């Protein structure tokens, strides 16, 4: 007749499905909703925060050896994850000289951080020219404009970059009601979450959940 | 668009012209002759309305200035895949069929009655052997810049001309698309603009890069095109060219080798693609208003590059001449610290 | 309004003082106009707490 | 809303002081240096120092009185200036790119100044005539009128006793109503009986169930009406009777009307602000949307287009007889087609339910009319030449189906003809308003009562030689605010309007009541008042509510009022000319 | 009946058939 | 040379022109040097856009992309539109293509096993098989009909979890942001294109508080790069008398616009904690007297 | 008799005309208030307390504007008519 | 990351109550609002009456004799009783009364646990001469419950069920408003306003619906070790 709540799961390659029951009438959305309200934008992560190109003083330009411009290979990095260990700064670098392809996996990540997509396409060079790129990798969550590090007053070989720290792409939730006249009248919530690979689905579910019971945790004090 | 709308504008005011004033109101209303020659939709909203037009797609003009019109003459009824150019009093004088009226394969008209235009304002349907011309293309009356808003025929007048007049106002973005759903006079459109590169002769790409291609003709002569970038426009926004070729492809002649701003694989894109809702959602949608997710601002999907211009100059006087220089008198030293020894 | 001159010379003439009377006039010398919060009726007026509040205030 | 990038830069001397005040810096020059360079210490003083400063807005081009309001700040980010909905009526603004500018009183006289007079609250009257102007106006009448809309055979609705199964539809009280609706067992609009305890009846049932003993709060009586009117009629003041009709714009306007003229104008303006929120909040839950399947073809159309033309094709050959000349058969073409097209528009009103979302939108007077529906799914039928006359061709086919070449080609002259005369239009009402402020401008109540004797005689309402008494169809504009000049006894020794008493909606009520038409009023037109006008003569104010005060300009409001409605004004000419 | 040599691929609702190509704008 | 009011970005350029290096000047200059400012302008509140059937708009709102409405599958929309302005305005004609570019973007395949439906007699044999995000056009006078729309619609190619999101007539079952909630009705989605216009916001917004004067006018400059004040209409004037507002009306005519001394002491009045000085006589006044003075007529003041 | 308003329009407009005889009046009647209360702000450093301070107990830093509107509605004050 | 904690303030009245939230991260306010309002509708366990008996009427189309109030009236005046039992079993109650008078709450006989919070509200009259003799079942519960999924219920005479209210709280509602805690200036203030029965009081029903939304996230936390701000 009532009983606690439990909530199990349900696999697959990389989407993972939640289910969630008996709840009581009318608050199976509501429920969900929260969920997915809290997961797609409190969720901490790690990215590219600003990048250094050397022999390039700014963004708006070129440099020879290469098919697209600067503002072209920033797009392309924006597409770039990486999750972070440590809590500061990082520094990584990338150096590929000669005709061919530089991909995310030519990157030589220091100790405590990785590339999980090493398949992404960067640019592409002809042999006269090179390239070697100097980026930074912060934690942070949320959503950050560029122009943060504009105030920082680097020098002038320093170029600001948009931070996103997400890695959750997209939720969905639907409601298997059973509204017979017996008192088992529940519903079931069928939560589905998939994620960039940067964290599994239950990390950040957990996180997602902690992150609810400390906020609600303010009220059950009593008043 | 907006460079080809202005290269093929009609004006009707200025030096040798009627003055706003004088000129009559009823000039600024349609004509029965202007069909084939002149669009009605294109059109300025403020008070220059109707004294500046625009050539229609076929049009032409002839030797000694009045414009012309293309047309094919039915003889005893059948059509004629040859065409001839007729003017204004030559239109008058004949007969000019319909082009949406249904035709026979061979050239046999189904319908015994098909409608007509006549002398000035007149339409009655004939027998399909007296009619003497028939149009070539449903789209002859349309602008060039009308041409290209699809389900024309549904809109009003006002909101069509509306919408030709918003389209010569679209800003260059960063990451053009295609449209999903447009008039097949889009790339052409295009490569008739001159604001993308093509090949003159058929040859094979040798290397390109992002400043400069060569690319190597059949006859042994090589050949390179200088491709400029991030140029500032001739009213404030940025011009840039992407080669969309590669390294090893025999290019043939007349095949686009670089997008210019507003061109996605030589075609025009003015916009991108949302997936839209219509509903009213908390008032804020209120009369015209528009609400935007975040994930536009957030993934650049409307982000556009804007370049300022500044000069000056140290013109003599006759107390001296003025020369710049990096000291200034009574400056703090952070001020001056950007500017360089010159 | 209209015709400057010659209202302007036959005001001279007649040494027409006028008071500053009406709106325009009023707004263009830049003066308060009198009207509205403008009005010597409320233009001079002396505030001061009743005396019982004084009494009272401490 | 103001920007904060803008109002920090618009209040930078106040800013400024008060930061060195509290010791965030040593002087004036460093507070302002500081304040250029936006240190993080700044965003607190400024929100503290504009709690209750006020601003002016102004639209450029200013028209009327109501055109320059007075708001209270509050800081918001992005580049926008956010604004109220209910008051771009005012300015005629619509949100596309118009600009507005904003000042800002310095001295502190100006800013008691504006916080008085120039309030936005305190106008919703407008000037032209003694009714609020700023009333739902496009988007949240659609939702109220969704919310009071009746359906039959809903789910939950009232039912009786049926032999052993009791009646259901009964709630105790609109708590256990909401819960219910919650749930989801109880549609918003549908019949029910609910059981109110803090809502005055309608007189009909206060006079009966109570016995005019007078209701007040904590008394129950058993209602008949749908959740939805239950919590309309919540949102209004405590007090006002029970409404329990469906809300079309007309209703609306009255209600509203009546508020105005029976409660002060700060309750008002809460019960429209509240109003307003509500009307938002269910306008998105009316499912109003538009599709390929809202705009349905008639079904028959083409019968009843297939037998005028038949007969047109007859005419046409009376025509080749040669018998008419060509203005009889235009004559004849122009009257047919006009028949085709009424048969046809009342052959679609005939064909759509009561549930397309174009049908809600037109019959709720939330905007546009039948004609641009039969337009927009029926037949677009003649149209206008540069000429004027109607051209003898007419379109046969509707925006939905498709037009052709030649008929679009035909239809652009309206377009421009139209756009012509709102060119025009626009300058030639600029102008009258000037000349007509520039004719007045020396006109203001000096004297409080003339104590003159000559008052216009108007008739208030004749009286039908069959019936009892017609209300007269001007009465709301001669004779509705104007001071009484005598009292209007009735035919007995019994007053019912007394001398001097200013008129109004209950007392002309009153007057209808007792029967009398003529009625002798104090008007200004007759003023004893050796400059201006004694402010008795004028009478009751328009936007204050009552007797104008004393040294309030009256000329410029006249002006105003006359010259606003140029813009419309449109073609012996019967137009602004 | 792309004139231009590598243009991209859109099929059209095509039903009528233009006899001559828009000359040059 | 400084930078104007209301400008920032990197600087990309500098071109410098030398009569030294023999390189054509105007007459009477030396060097003339210009830099170019270029900067990177996201979409923002105030701006404006707008469809190819001439619908304007300005971005009321940009709620977070967890507010948006989502489709049953969690694909959340990037734009609202509001429904009232269409059947006025009669242009019909977006609906049909926002229907037509969901149609092509999402696939379509229509049935011929059993033979060509009446409806796609027309249809070219080519255009009866597409794929997902598939390029379609419909030229200007000749395109698509009703019934070519309404059979489209469907045959849609299903989501890749199976399951097809619009109905027949081209609307879909959405979930409320804030409330969680399914709406009550369905509603239209599609792919509409959308262009940007020039009037952006960054333009338009500008504010003044105090800044430079003009000389011969002693009036504060005009324009958002000159960084003046705005224009003060006669109609305000008008508007000001209607209210009866005096204190107002001599303080915009006289202590903020011309009176020097005036704007002077109010300005340290207000950076002090003392009380505004009443305005003095406007510099206009004094101009008009000592001109009229100049034409021999006797304007006295009569202070008395 | 009804709800408690918030923001600048507290206290009412109505109510305030019960004691000043016309709007037009009142706006001065609270302006010249405000500027004794000014002033004696001003002189609290030291000086005469010929300009009494505020008669009802003020806010957490309120404009004195405010604080003369809501003591003239407790009836708190006394004027000459013109002159 | 700590941010700035939450503090719940709160306001007091006769019964009702506005409790205030200030500051929150942007977008949670909803996030709130919506689910805490439910949870307090829906959540907090409570007593209600199910059904009723008449003996003096064999159906509900006509009213019981010698009383001036009608059946339905009846049912609606018995159904806003405060009950609150602590015993789960469903018990039964008599209200007995003869001769000329009123009738109210504090008259009806309450069994050992079950109580009355209202003894002085009013049900009915009766004439003289007038009786009537009603056995009412009391059944603890959660939320609200329609008479509609009580309709099969065995088989007796005059069984008429009524729609229960198996919650203290009846009304809840709440705002969002924006504040200014930094340049950010869209930090949200959850404004909630209740008002409950006389068997608990707004706070303490706040405090229960935060106890239960808790220990329901808690099974969320428990998949894995995670921490966050305050
Ligand atoms: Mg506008
Ligand atoms: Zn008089």
């Amino acid at each position: 007749s009532q009983r606690p709540t439990l909530s199990e799961d349900v696999l697959t390659d990389n989407r993972s499905q939640f289910v969630i029951e008996p709840l009581e009438p009318g608050f199976g959305y509501t429920l969900g909703n929260s969920l997915r309200r809290t997961l797609l934008s409190s969720i901490p992560g790690a990215a590219v925060t600003s990048i250094r190109i050397d022999g390039v003083l700014h963004e708006f330009t070129t440099v020879p050896g290469v098919k697209e411009d600067v503002t072209e290979i920033i797009l392309n990095l924006k597409s770039l994850v990486v999750s972070s260990e440590e809590d500061e700064p990082v520094t990584m670098y990338l150096r590929k000289q000669g005709p061919g392809e530089v991909t995310a996996g030519d990157i030589v990540p220091p100790a405590g951080v990785t590339v999980h997509n090493p398949g992404m396409h960067i640019a592409t060079l002809n042999d006269k020219g090179k390239l070697e790129v100097e980026l930074v990798v912060e934690r942070g969550r949320g959503y950050v404009p560029a122009v943060q590090n504009r105030a920082s007053g680097a020098e002038i070989g320093r170029i600001p970059v948009d931070s996103i720290y997400s890695p959750v792409l997209k939720v969905t939730y639907k409601v298997d009601a059973t509204r017979v006249e017996q008192r088992t009248d529940f519903d079931k919530l069928i939560l589905d979450v998939e994620t960039k690979n940067s964290i599994s689905p239950r990390d950040a579910l957990a996180s997602a959940g902690k992150t609810l019971v400390e906020l609600f945790g303010l009220a059950r004090e009593l008043n | 668009l907006s460079g080809l709308t202005h290269k093929r504008r009609l004006s009707a005011l200025g030096p040798g012209g009627l003055s706003r004033e004088r000129a009559g109101l009823e000039v600024r209303d349609v004509h029965p002759s202007h069909y084939g020659r002149m669009c009605p939709i294109e059109t300025p909203e403020g008070p220059n309305i109707g004294l500046i037009g625009s050539l229609s797609v076929y049009a032409r003009v002839n030797p000694f200035g009045f414009i012309e019109t293309p047309y094919r003459k039915v003889v005893d009824g059948v059509v004629s895949d040859e065409i001839v150019y007729l003017t204004a009093d030559e239109e008058d004088r004949h007969v000019v069929a319909q082009a949406n009226s249904p035709i026979d394969a061979d050239g046999r008209f189904v319908e015994p009655r098909v409608l007509v235009r006549r002398k000035a304002g007149e339409v009655e349907y004939v027998p399909s052997s007296e009619v003497d011309y028939m149009d070539v293309s449903p789209r002859q009356m349309v602008s060039v810049a009308t041409a290209m808003i699809p389900f024309l025929e549904h809109d009003d007048a006002n909101r069509a001309l509306m919408g030709a007049n918003m389209q010569r106002q679209a800003v260059p973005l960063v990451r053009s698309e295609a449209p999903l759903v447009g008039t097949g006079m889009e790339l052409r459109a295009a490569i008739d603009a001159g604001d993308v590169v093509v090949a003159e002769e058929s040859g094979v790409i040798e290397e390109v890069s992002a400043d400069y291609i060569t690319v190597m003709h059949d006859n042994g002569t090589r050949r390179t095109y200088r491709m400029r970038k991030f140029a500032r426009s001739n009213h404030g926004t940025c011009a840039n060219q992407c080669p969309i070729v590669d390294a090893g492809d025999r290019v043939e002649a007349g095949q686009v080798i670089a997008d210019g701003p507003c061109t996605d694989d030589g075609e025009m894109a003015l916009g991108k693609n949302l997936l839209v809702a219509i509903m009213p959602w908390e008032g804020h949608n209120y009369e015209d208003a528009i609400i935007l997710s975040n994930r536009l601002v957030e993934e650049d999907v409307l982000t556009s590059i804007h370049i300022e211009e500044h000069e000056i100059d140290a013109r003599d006087t006759k107390l001296g001449a003025e020369e710049i220089t990096r000291d200034i008198p009574n400056i703090s030293d952070e001020v001056l610290a950007d500017l360089d020894e010159r | 309004f209209q015709e400057t001159t010659r209202v302007l010379t036959d005001a001279a003439i007649n040494c027409r003082s006028d008071k500053l009377n009406g709106l325009k006039e009023n707004v263009i010398i830049g003066k308060l106009i009198p009207a509205g919060t403008g009005i010597n009726r409320y233009r001079n007026i002396a505030v001061q707490p009743t005396e019982e509040a004084r009494a009272a205030a401490y | 809303g103001l920007p904060k990038l803008m109002a920090l830069e618009l209040f930078k001397p106040f800013v400024m002081k008060r930061l060195v005040d509290l010791n965030h810096a040593q002087n004036i020059k460093s507070a302002k240096r500081m304040v250029e360079r936006q240190r993080p210490q700044v965003w607190d003083v400024l929100e503290e120092v504009i709690a209750e400063h006020p601003v002016l807005l102004n639209r450029a081009p200013t028209l009327h009185r109501l055109g320059i309001q007075a708001f209270e700040p509050m800081l918001v980010e992005g580049k926008a200036i956010q604004l109220h909905p209910l008051v771009c009526e005012a300015f005629n603004a619509d949100f596309d790119g118009d600009q507005m500018a904003v000042h800002l009183p310095l001295s502190a006289e100006a800013q008691a100044e504006a916080r008085i007079l120039m309030l936005s609250s305190n106008n919703i009257l407008s000037p032209a005539s003694g009714r609020p102007l700023a009333m739902p106006r496009l988007d949240m009448v659609t939702g109220l009128y969704y919310l009071t809309t009746e359906v039959p055979g809903d789910t939950g609705e009232y039912q009786p006793a049926s032999g052993d199964h009791p009646e259901t539809g009964v709630y105790s009280s609109p708590a256990e109503a909401i819960m219910a609706a919650d749930r989801g067992v109880l549609s918003v609009r549908a019949k029910i009986k609910v059981r109110l305890t803090q809502l005055r009846p309608p007189v009909e049932i206060e006079a009966e169930l109570f016995g005019h003993s007078g209701w007040q709060p904590g008394d129950a009586w058993m209602a008949e009406t749908t959740l939805g009117r239950v919590m309309f009629n919540e949102l209004l003041p405590l007090g006002y009777p029970f409404v329990n009709k469906q809300m079309h714009k007309k209703v609306q306007a009255a209600i509203i009307n009546d508020l105005a003229e029976r409660y002060p104008m700060i309750v008002v303006a809460q019960t429209v602000d509240k109003l307003k929120d509500a009307g938002f909040y269910w306008a998105t839950r009316s499912g109003v949307t538009v599709s390929m399947a809202d705009v349905l073809v008639p079904p028959r159309k083409k019968e009843i287009l297939d037998h005028y033309e038949e007969r047109a094709d007859k005419v046409e050959k009376q025509f080749q007889r040669g018998a008419l000349n060509h203005d009889e058969r235009n004559e004849a073409l122009v009257e047919i087609w006009k028949e085709a097209t009424d048969e046809v528009g009342q052959a679609l009103r005939e064909h759509y339910p009561d549930d397309n979302p174009i049908i809600t939108i037109v019959d709720s007077g939330a905007t546009g009319n039948f004609t641009q529906t039969r337009t927009l799914a029926g037949m677009k039928g003649l149209v206008t030449n540069p000429k004027g006359e109607f051209i003898p061709r007419p379109v046969k086919s509707s925006f939905r189906e498709g037009l052709t070449v030649l008929e679009y080609f035909i239809n652009t002259h309206g377009a421009r003809k139209g756009l012509a005369d709102t060119a025009l239009r626009t300058a030639d009402s600029g102008y009258l308003t000037r000349r007509l402020v520039d004719v007045s401008q020396d006109v203001i109540v000096r004297e409080h009562d003339c104590q003159t004797e000559r008052g216009i005689v108007v008739e208030l309402a004749e009286r039908a030689p069959d019936g009892t008494l017609i209300r007269d169809p001007y009465i709301e504009t001669s004779a509705y605010a104007r001071t009484l000049g005598t009292d209007a006894v009735d035919e007995a020794g019994n007053v019912i309007v007394e001398r001097g008493q200013d008129l109004g909606d209950p007392e002309i009520d009153a007057l209808l009541a007792a029967g009398i038409t003529q009625v002798k009023v104090r008007s200004v037109l007759t003023c004893a008042t050796s400059t201006g006008v004694c402010a008795t003569c004028y009478g009751r104010s328009m936007a204050t509510g009552k007797l104008v005060d004393i040294g309030e300009a009256v000329g410029i409001v006249a002006a105003q009022s006359i010259g606003e409605p140029g813009t419309q004004l449109t073609m012996i000419t019967g137009g602004l000319p | 009946n792309n004139s231009v040599p590598g243009a991209p691929n859109r099929v059209s609702f095509a039903k009528l058939r233009e006899p001559l190509e828009v000359p040059g704008l | 040379l400084k930078v104007p009011h209301g400008e920032s970005g990197k600087v990309i350029g500098i071109r410098v022109f030398s009569r030294e290096d023999e390189d054509e000047l105007p007459a009477g200059v030396n060097e003339l040097v210009r830099v170019y400012v270029a900067q990177k302008r996201k979409i923002s509140d105030g701006d404006k856009l707008a469809g190819r059937h001439g619908n304007k708009g300005v971005i009321g709102k940009i709620l977070p992309v967890e507010d948006m409405p989502f489709l049953a599958d969690g694909t959340p929309v990037d734009i609202i539109l509001n429904t009232h302005g269409v059947p006025r305005r009669m242009n019909i004609g977006q609906i049909l293509e926002t229907h037509l570019g969901w149609c092509a973007h999402s696939g379509w395949k229509v049935d011929a096993a059993k033979g060509v439906p009446d409806w796609a007699a027309r249809l070219p044999d080519e255009l009866l098989e597409a794929q997902p995000n598939a390029i379609v056009s419909t030229p200007v006078f000749d395109g698509a009909q009703e019934a070519e729309l309404q059979g489209l619609l469907s045959c849609t190619l299903p989501n890749r979890d199976g399951d097809v999101l619009v109905d027949a007539d081209g609307k879909a079952m959405l979930f409320d942001g804030r409330s969680g909630e399914p709406f009550p009705y369905p509603v239209t989605v599609g792919y509409m294109y959308i262009m940007k216009l020039h009037h952006l916001v960054d333009d338009k917004i500008h504010a003044r508080s105090t800044g430079p004067y003009s000389m011969i006018t002693q009036q504060p400059l005009g324009g958002k790069a000159q960084f003046g004040g705005q224009r003060f209409g006669e109609m305000e004037c008008w508007a000001m008398q209607a209210y009866g507002a005096a204190y107002t009306l001599q303080e915009l005519l006289t202590i903020k616009s011309d009176d020097t001394v005036g704007r002077v002491k109010v300005y340290e009045a207000i950076v002090k904690g003392e009380n505004i000085p009443e305005p003095g006589i406007p510099e206009s006044f004094k101009v008009l007297l000592k001109e009229l003075q100049s034409l021999c007529l006797n304007v006295e003041v009569l202070s008395s | 008799g009804y709800d408690t308003p918030l923001g600048i329009t507290n206290p009412p407009i109505d109510e305030l005309l019960d004691r000043v005889s016309s709007k037009y009046a009142l706006v001065i009647y609270a302006a010249k208030r405000a500027r004794q209360i000014n002033d004696y702000y001003n002189q609290l450093g030291e000086g005469i307390l010929e300009y009494v301070g505020p008669l009802v107990e003020p806010g957490l830093q309120e404009k004195p504007l405010s604080i003369a509107l809501r003591e003239i509605h407790a009836d708190l004050l006394e004027h000459t008519e013109g002159e």
